[PDB]
């Protein structure tokens, strides 16, 4: 197997390549979240340098992570698919084992755990 | 085909005091209708005192007692040479027992000490590591003749005040160091009477505070 | 069981342990395993206890009746043979093994019968558990020409090689001694090398102890 | 081994005796069949000692994981499922096991799980599990109703056990009470069979079978 | 059991080790697996003691109530007692015999009766769990009209081959000579015939 | 699992004064086939240390080569391997319960009882039982098989219990020993005559005795046995 | 499917100075389940007493059969059996079914009336006799028994001392075991009184 | 077969036995009486293996209405049971045992009290207060513990019968198509037809 | 476990599932629902050994929800039926096989028409009118064969199932406590609470 540290700390104490992906969100098209007094909103931008699109079949920006989460990014969008389809497997498999659907709080944290295993992992970006 | 099993007989008594706690076994090793040896020990002083004995398969037996006293001793290494208490030694043995759930060492298991209030301390285990803190407690080939005897004498069970209208019954008090010695020794001849695997000698480990006391009997050799 | 015979100068002697056990347990601790066939013929038993005592009340029933029909003091081979057909006719299904001896006109006999029913002739046998143990002291001690006193005390010593190394027997050694020309002389209990030591405690209870329910005096007359 | 556990009004009652057997002899007399996983779950134990033993210490040690990662007391449900689905893993390789998970939360109220050793899971009212379950549930169920008092709903719960205890061989010993209500479960003694017996027979007039 | 009986010029001469197992204790070092049916007509006994005991014991009973009413039956005659019994009561029986007699008209006669109660005459015949062992050694060492001394050789260095190579044969070598002098008994001890 | 093939029976033993006696006939069987008769099963580790072997000869020479092994493992790097760090008895012996223990809990075990017996460095004499079970023991007398039910009544009649182990010479443990042997031959169906001896002494070191014979038995006897009952002839 | 392990039960029997006594618990149960609280194992044919443990209808079965036969020989004899006599008859008719046993542990109790004696003995379902200068155990908790009669049993103890003995032995004996219990009787017997005693225990 | 109950009151006793006759899936009748009268003042109950259980009952039967014809009497409830014992005791170490577990309810005249007799397959006998055969008595005899006192009378019993019943339709596995209920008393024997 | 039934009519599938839960000689529960949804339009009950039953349900449960979520679409009837019956075909040549039996119901919302399918363990899948697991179908099917009609309401359906319990109650050896009947249609799934 692929083992090399991609990810790793430079004499100044940072990891360039967390660092420069957090540059790939920069490059990403904008995302906006808003919770109000009983609601939240997800905002998103759609970039026009693409007409001749096809809108009912192109990917959505926001996904359904379950009935009652929802997930939007910014960023590399091959990379959220995968991030998102491992969010939907931990959705369903707490509905199995707790008997009850994710809290908002513990499906972030996973998501975000996924997202640290990646910077300190062998053979991965 | 091959029987991984075998039974090497003998008996083993656990008895608690208010300050002491004795551990006794006869010294008697068999197999079939054939003695062994008349004098083979398997009651065991561990260190931080506790007395442990594995009795029935004796190669399962020598190989609890040998991985305990090992535990015992990564014990310390990984906790600051930190006294290990009865009560976590207990849990512990039930670990090292259960963990050959689906290949059970094949022993009854008896372990004394003091607890963590100076006061005596027996626990009992069966052989896939169900366990239970005691009074009282005989394991073995003769643990069905000595038991209720224990239970007479040293629970005074169905014992009532005289008098009283079999209403009032005998108050439990702690029994000395003498007594229990005493029941040990009466316990053992009269295992030895009636059950052929018991017999030829007594050995009896005692603890209390200053240490681990040993005391040596003979029994009939017949 | 242990039981052994051997043959001396002027008769024959046998000799047996007297342990009954039942699985692990001791159910008799001075049982007689010594039968009397005829006044100078009797029986050493090993092997189903209530078997060894039923065929050998049998045969000895049929031996006086053939004792009186005959005019005639009742031989060895006799009691022998019909032990052997009988034995035979069972299957082994009676598992009685029997060392049968005795005098009578024809001299001084020693025989050994087994479940199935064959037998052996010999100057010296034993039988039952402990067999081994005994025939091991007889292949080291015997030799030709024993004396009355020798073969006493080889045949106790085969006994007591069961008792002391074959966990079926144990407890005392009994004894009978049938010479030629003089009285059988059964000795039991000649050597009681398995006393019980003083106990460490009496248990005699407080008079009101036991909780009682009711009482009534129960009509033994008519 | 006869264990009970019933719902109602005031709460849930657990009722267990002590007895531990190895074929017809009996082993003990005091033995702890409630195990106290934290301050609001209980769970029975019934088969195999060291199984349930083992396995429902086990459980107490992942219900504490929960709370800890969760910041939250686990639910009734999920601690059930916890050993449900352990016990499946290990079907036919011969655990046996009989248990009873309950307990009180906020979202789900006072709750009953039944768990055994083949993998049933079952949410219920009553339940009666053991060797001596029968004698408790011919008891139980012919005296329970929903509006039975904290006092009552004690009594019957160790009754139910004293039933079983006098009529199943493999049951007895002492009887070991436990109440729950939304504040947590509150220990009511042990009470043994010896004593218990004849205060019960008299004091009620039952057991007419037995000589007085 | 390691057994054989062997015809030669004056007679017979039947041959046996003495030992008697319980799997691989030995019960008796110095069984006498030579027994007598009648005078001069002997049985070598091999298989169960009790069944081979019993059965010699009906046969001399049978050749004796024979005897009584028409004198002295053949070697023949014995050897058909026996099969019959070892025939019809194949099921129950564990018994290989070897019959061997002296008449004054046929002289020495062995039959031979294995497991299934078939009768077989022959000039020598071996039998037992050590006879398998000498099998190779008997057919080419064994000749016809033998003398008795010869015969007395051919059955101590056979019986001492079987013994030396069956675990369940051991102990001395009985024989038994028949012929027209009358019945003379022989032991051999270990001593003797294991340096052979 | 396993079944036995080419077997060995019985091996015994006792202590005495000074030191140990092991003793074990010569003989291969194959089942009730007496089949090699030029079989060792005793196998002297060092000059302090002798390892008797009964059950499957297939396993006893497995075993064999792993003792061999053994001393050439505790030789490497060791300047000790002739003096302070040879291998004591003691060592040697739990090796090998180590090894049967662990070959019974996979179920594929080393068909064998093994007494291992010796002299330590501190003169105390070493003798201690070792089973295809895993099962230990140790006594003043040990024996194997049928040893166990023939020869330890009559080696215990000498050495009863530990202070009578003082009280025994040389001289007398041996006699015993030999008497045994001869037992042995006229009782257990799968014995020889032929028999190897070894004496580990505190003074005189490892002694070790082949091709010794059972000799002075009593077979005169037999000539005046007849018939099974009421034979005359 | 054992037998003598269906319904359980215990009988216990010992001697004294110039006493005897025989004891026995009450229960009757198929396996788990407990029948009866009534059933008892001790009966009496004159002054000799037969306690029977073991498979119930042959405990049943047998009193019916020895009560038959001790009948008949009052009649025959013109006066009761003794203790040595019924102990021999109870051999014979054991023995007798050999191969189609009765699964029974029978103990006998009494003392002779001639000679004074104080006399007990014990037998296997077959029939073999065991006599006891002390005690006799049958039933199953004969372990448990065994060992409460080895070490509480002293030689020579008053009747009202035997009594204490006897009624702790049994009952702390019945106690280790599952199928016995349920209720317990004490019979003691002196030459020319017997004193019949049901003891309290425990219920479970 | 599977169900029969007793109880013992104080001047009756009360028999209930279950109507249902089942054979692999099927139940092929739901009205079946699993009783026979021995005498005017004695009734049998029985269960267990299909056919020796009416064979068992009518060749009882037969035998005590013989006793009954020949003697012009009628034979005490204790006598019955002895003789149903031993009958029983004797198939058991038969070549082919009857396997018939039976209650015998019976009013003694002579002494004026009701009796309630418990006989399994082996010839094991109990006089008891109440009864009950198979897994019946799992139930039964804990809730009877509870709430049966000896001075009941008729009708107490037959409450404490219904409450028996109505446990064992709880808590049984099997459909037993409820139960026929008759009384044994001073005035013979008759039955309860709404139950 | 035990009995589970189904019927498809003209506009709707109708599943009956018995309510007890029974293990040894005791009655454990007497209200359980042996079902679960897999999806808006598609229900799947259950029979068969303690344990795997759920544990199996749960787990295609799980599945199609996941899918349900990923697609933001719901699967077909027809392609739920061959998941199922493909994961119990891997199961039936594993080391420990789902002992499950299930009927599937649902509505078509592309075809407008409702569907039944019945799987056992082995993986054998049928698609039927009506259909039954375990030894119901030795009694409903002939009866079905009979009363059916391929062109009947959902009221129509629920009379004929009604037949079918009571022929069930009759005949059937064990109580299986009544059943829980659910419908599933256009609309979706709802439970009938009063049977
Ligand atoms: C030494 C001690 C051992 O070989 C001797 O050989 C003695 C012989 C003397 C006493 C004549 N043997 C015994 O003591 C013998 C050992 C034994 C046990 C079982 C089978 C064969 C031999 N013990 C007995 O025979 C006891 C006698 C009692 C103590 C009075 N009997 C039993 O143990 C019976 C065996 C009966 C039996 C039935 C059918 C075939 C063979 C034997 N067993 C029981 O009593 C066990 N069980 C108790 C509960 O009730 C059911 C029976
Ligand atoms: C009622 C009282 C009876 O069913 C309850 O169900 C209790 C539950 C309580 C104690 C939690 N159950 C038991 O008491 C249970 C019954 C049982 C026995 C065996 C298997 C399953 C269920 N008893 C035990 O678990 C006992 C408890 C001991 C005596 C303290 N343990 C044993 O019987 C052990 C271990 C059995 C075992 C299980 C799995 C693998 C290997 C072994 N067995 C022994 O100790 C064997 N034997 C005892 C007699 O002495 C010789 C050795
Ligand atoms: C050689 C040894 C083999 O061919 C000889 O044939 C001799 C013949 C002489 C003695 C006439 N045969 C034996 O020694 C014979 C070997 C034997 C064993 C079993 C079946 C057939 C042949 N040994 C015996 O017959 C002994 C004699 C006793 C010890 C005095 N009997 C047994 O070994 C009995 C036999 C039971 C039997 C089995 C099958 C058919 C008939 C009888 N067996 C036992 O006692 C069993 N024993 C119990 C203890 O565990 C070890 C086995
Ligand atoms: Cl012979
Ligand atoms: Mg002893
Ligand atoms: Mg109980
Ligand atoms: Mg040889
Ligand atoms: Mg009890």
């Amino acid at each position: 197997g692929y083992d090399r540290a991609l990810s790793i700390f430079s004499p100044d104490g940072h990891i360039f390549q967390v660092e420069y992906a957090l540059e790939a969100v920069k490059r990403g098209t904008c995302a906006v979240g808003v919770k109000g007094k009983n609601c939240v909103v997800l905002g998103c931008e759609r970039r026009s340098t693409l007409k001749l699109q096809d809108t009912r079949i192109t990917p959505s920006k926001v996904s359904k992570i379950d009935s009652h989460v929802v997930l939007s990014f910014s960023g590399l969008n091959a990379d959220s698919r995968i991030l998102i389809e491992k969010a939907r497997v931990e959705a369903q498999s707490h509905r199995l084992t707790l008997e009850d659907p994710v809290t908002v709080e513990y499906l972030t944290r996973y998501v975000a755990g996924v997202q640290q295993r990646y910077t300190q992992s062998g053979g991965v970006r | 085909q091959f029987n991984p099993y075998g039974d090497n007989g003998g008996t083993i008594l656990g008895i608690a005091g208010e300050d002491f706690a004795v551990l006794a076994g006869d010294t008697r090793n068999i197999t079939d209708y054939s003695i062994n040896s008349r004098y083979e020990p398997k009651v065991f002083d561990c260190g931080d005192n506790i007395v442990m004995s594995a009795n029935g398969f004796a190669a399962d037996g020598d190989a609890l007692v040998k991985r305990f006293k090992n535990s015992v001793k990564w014990y310390h290494f990984d906790h600051n040479d930190k006294k290990l208490s009865i009560n976590s030694a207990a849990r512990n043995i039930q670990h090292l027992l259960y963990g050959k759930r689906f290949f059970p060492y094949y022993v009854h298991t008896i372990i004394a000490g003091l607890d963590e209030d100076g006061k005596g301390a027996v626990y009992s285990f069966d052989p896939v590591g169900s366990y239970e803190r005691e009074q009282c407690r005989a394991g073995g080939a003769a643990a069905s003749l000595i038991m209720p005897f224990l239970d007479n004498q040293v629970n005074f069970k169905n014992q009532y005040e005289p008098g009283t209208n079999g209403k009032v019954k005998k108050p439990l008090k702690y029994l000395s160091v003498e007594e229990v010695i005493k029941l040990v020794r009466d316990s053992f001849t009269s295992a030895t009477e009636r059950h052929i695997q018991v017999g030829d000698g007594l050995e009896i480990l005692i603890v209390t505070k200053d240490g681990v006391r040993k005391e040596f009997y003979e029994l009939k050799r017949d | 069981t242990t039981i052994v015979g051997v043959k001396f100068n002027n008769g024959v002697v046998i000799a047996a342990d007297t342990r009954s056990t039942q699985g692990p347990i001791v159910a008799d601790k001075n049982c007689a395993k010594l039968h009397r066939i005829s006044p100078k013929i009797w029986c050493a038993g090993a092997g189903t206890a209530a078997d060894t005592e039923a065929v050998t009340q049998l045969i000895g029933s049929n031996i006086e009746l053939h004792s009186l029909y005959t005019s005639r003091e009742p031989r060895v081979v006799s009691a022998l043979q019909m032990l052997k057909q009988h034995l035979f006719k069972y299957q082994g299904h009676i598992g009685a093994y029997l060392i049968v001896a005795g005098v009578d006109p024809t001299g001084s006999h020693l025989f050994s019968i087994h479940a199935h029913g064959s037998t052996d002739v010999g100057y010296y046998l034993s039988l039952g558990s402990g067999s081994l143990a005994a025939m091991a002291v007889l292949e080291s001690h015997w030799k030709q020409d024993l004396t009355k006193e020798e073969a006493i005390k080889l045949a106790s010593d085969a006994i007591q090689a069961g008792i002391w190394n074959d966990l079926g027997s144990g407890s005392n050694v009994d004894v009978c001694v049938m010479e030629i020309g003089k009285d059988a002389e059964y000795l039991r209990n000649y050597l009681t090398p398995n006393v019980r030591e003083e106990k460490q405690k009496s248990y005699k209870f407080p008079r009101g102890t036991t909780a009682v329910l009711k009482e009534s005096i129960v009509n033994i007359c008519d | 081994t006869t264990t009970l556990a019933f719902r109602f009004q005031g709460g849930i009652i657990v009722a267990v005796d002590s007895r531990a057997t190895a074929g017809n002899w009996v082993a003990s007399q005091t033995v702890k069949k409630v195990i106290e996983i934290n301050p609001f779950l209980l769970g029975t134990m019934a088969g195999g000692s060291a199984d349930c033993q083992f396995w429902e210490t086990w459980l107490g040690s992942q219900c504490r994981l929960h709370e800890l990662r969760e910041k939250e007391r686990i639910s009734v449900a999920a601690a059930s499922k916890i050993l449900s689905n352990l016990v499946y893993q290990y079907k036919g390789a011969g655990l046996s096991m009989g248990t009873m998970i309950c307990g009180y939360t906020r979202k789900e109220g006072p709750t009953i799980y039944y768990v055994d050793s083949d993998g049933t899971r079952l949410k219920g009212d009553i339940f009666c599990v053991g060797s001596g379950q029968t004698f408790a549930y011919g008891v139980l169920d012919s005296n329970y109703k929903w509006d039975l008092s904290v006092e009552d709903a004690l009594y019957l719960g160790k009754r139910s056990i004293l039933a079983a205890a006098h009529r199943d061989a493999y049951s007895g010993g002492s009887v070991n009470l436990y109440h729950v209500t939304e504040d947590g479960w509150i220990y009511h003694g042990n009470h043994d069979v010896g004593e218990l017996f004849w205060k019960v027979k008299e004091e009620e007039g039952s057991f007419n079978n037995v000589i007085g | 059991t390691s057994i054989m009986a062997v015809t030669f010029k004056d007679g017979v001469i039947l041959g046996a080790d003495s030992r008697t197992t319980t799997g691989a204790y030995i019960a008796n070092r110095v069984t006498d697996k030579l027994t007598r049916v009648h005078d001069k007509i002997w049985c070598c006994r091999s298989g169960s003691a009790a069944d081979t005991q019993a059965i010699a014991d009906i046969v001399q009973y049978h050749l004796e109530l024979y005897t009584s009413q028409y004198g002295t039956p053949s070697t023949e005659t014995a050897a058909s007692v026996f099969k019959e019994l070892c025939y019809e009561n194949k099921d129950n029986l564990t018994a290989g015999i070897i019959v061997a007699g002296y008449d004054d008209k046929n002289k020495g006669e062995v039959y031979t009766i294995p497991l299934g109660g078939s009768v077989h005459k022959l000039p020598y015949a071996i039998a037992g769990s050590g006879s398998t062992f000498i099998y190779g050694y008997c057919d080419k060492n064994f000749r016809e009209n033998m003398s008795k001394e010869e015969t007395v050789d051919f059955i101590k260095h056979s019986l001492s081959q079987a013994i030396k190579w069956d675990g369940s044969s051991g102990g001395v070598i009985r024989m038994v000579v028949l012929t027209a002098a009358g019945v003379e008994r022989l032991i051999f001890y270990p001593d003797e015939y294991e340096q052979l | 699992t396993q079944q036995p093939i080419v077997t060995g029976t019985s091996v015994i033993s006792m202590k005495y004064d000074n030191g140990v006696i092991i003793a074990a006939d010569n003989l291969g069987s194959y089942g009730s086939l007496l089949r090699f008769n030029g079989v060792e099963r005793l196998i002297p580790v060092g000059d302090n240390t002798v390892v008797g072997i009964s059950g499957d000869i297939s396993d006893m020479q497995h075993i064999e080569r792993l003792l061999k092994d053994l001393v050439t493992e505790n030789a490497y790097d060791n300047p000790l391997a002739d003096a302070e760090e040879a291998l004591e008895p003691s060592y040697i012996f739990e090796y090998l319960a180590t090894v049967m223990y662990q070959r019974r809990s996979k179920m594929n075990p080393l068909w064998n009882a093994i007494i291992v017996a010796g002299v330590q460095s501190n003169g105390d004499q070493f003798l201690r039982y070792v089973n295809l079970l895993g099962v230990t023991y140790s006594s003043p007398t040990l024996a194997t098989g049928f040893g166990a039910h023939m020869a330890n009544p009559l080696l215990r009649k000498v050495v009863d219990r530990e202070s009578d182990i003082p009280k025994t010479t040389v001289q007398v443990a041996e006699e015993a020993i030999v008497n045994a042997m001869r037992v042995l031959y006229y009782r257990d169906a799968r014995s020889s005559r032929n028999f190897s001896l070894a004496i580990i002494d505190k003074n005189t070191g490892l002694t070790f005795k082949k091709n010794l014979q059972v000799e002075n038995m009593k077979w005169d006897f037999a000539k005046d046995i007849k018939g099974y009952g009421t034979q005359k002839i | 499917s054992d037998p003598s392990s269906i319904n359980g039960g215990i009988v216990v029997a010992m001697t004294g100075k110039d006493c005897v006594a025989i004891a026995c618990d009450l229960r009757l149960g198929s396996q788990s389940l407990g029948v009866s609280n009534k059933f008892e194992k001790i009966f009496h044919y004159g002054h000799v007493f037969l306690g029977i443990t073991g498979l119930a209808t042959d405990v049943t079965t047998l009193n019916e059969m020895f009560r038959y036969k001790t009948n008949l020989y009052k009649l025959k004899e013109e006066r009761a059996i003794e203790p040595e006599t019924f102990t021999q008859l109870v051999s014979s008719s054991l023995y007798e079914r050999r191969f189609g046993p009765y699964f029974v542990g029978p103990v006998v109790a009494g003392i002779n009336s001639k000679s004074g004696k104080p006399f007990i003995a014990g037998f296997d379902l077959i029939g073999c006799i065991d006599e006891a200068k002390d005690f006799i155990v049958s039933g199953t908790a004969s372990d448990q028994l065994f060992g409460m009669c080895e070490s509480l049993y002293e030689p020579n103890l008053e009747p009202e001392d035997l009594f204490e003995t006897i009624s702790q032995a049994l009952l702390n004996a019945a106690d280790r075991d599952a199928l016995s219990g349920w209720g317990a009787v004490v019979y003691i017997i002196k030459k020319d009184e017997v004193v019949k005693r049901y003891l309290k225990m425990r219920q479970d | 077969m599977d169900i029969i109950l007793g109880i013992r009151v104080q001047d009756s006793v009360i028999l209930a036995s279950s109507k249902a006759v089942t054979r692999g899936i099927s139940v092929l009748k739901d009205s079946d009486d699993k009783t026979r009268q021995l005498s005017p003042h004695t009734l049998m109950s029985f269960a267990g293996e299909a056919g020796d259980t009416v064979q068992f009952a009518e060749y009882i039967q037969a035998n005590i209405q013989l006793y009954s014809i020949r003697e012009d009497y009628e034979l005490s409830p204790q006598a019955v049971s002895s003789f149903v014992r031993q009958e029983l005791a004797k198939s058991i170490r038969s070549r082919r045992p009857y396997q018939v577990n039976v209650l015998i309810g019976g009013y003694d005249k002579k002494k004026n009290k009701p009796e309630l007799y418990q006989i399994d397959y082996l010839g094991t006998k109990v006089e008891l207060p109440y009864g009950a055969h198979g897994y019946s008595g799992f139930y039964t005899f804990s809730l009877l513990d509870h709430h049966y006192r000896p001075d009941m009378t008729t009708e107490e019993g037959l409450d404490l019968l219904k409450l028996c019943v109505q446990e064992l339709e709880k808590r049984m596995p099997m459909d037993f198509k409820g139960v026929i209920v008759k009384i044994v008393d001073k005035d013979g024997i008759r039955q309860v037809d709404d139950f």
